[PDB]
């Protein structure tokens, strides 16, 4: 936002978006699916307690 | 629709485009980032010189 002007750091800043929010879906999807196994285990856990 | 209209020399029109830098673009005449239209400009040396 320093070096370029307005209309062509936007593309810069679509594909920046694109690449962090990309980076953060699988991260939620690495997390739901950790968190599934962890409930799992903690399910097991109970019946076994 | 609406229409502007101005006289330049003939590389500066150059300028005239989203988010330019320029004499013309930044102390004359400036257009948006996101501006929707079309810029046409022609010869006019039998008028103008």
């Amino acid at each position: 936002l320093s070096r370029l002007d307005p209309p062509e750091a936007e593309v810069q800043i679509d594909r920046l978006i694109t690449g962090r929010l990309q980076s953060l879906q699988t991260y939620v999807t690495q997390q739901l699916i950790r968190a599934a196994e962890i409930r799992a285990s903690a399910n097991l856990a109970a019946t076994k307690m | 629709v609406y229409a502007d209209s101005f006289v330049i020399r003939g590389n500066e029109v150059s300028q005239i485009a989203p988010g330019q830098t320029g004499n013309i673009a930044d102390y004359n005449y400036k257009l948006p980032d996101d501006f929707t239209g079309c810029v046409i400009a022609w010869n006019s040396n039998k008028l103008d010189s």
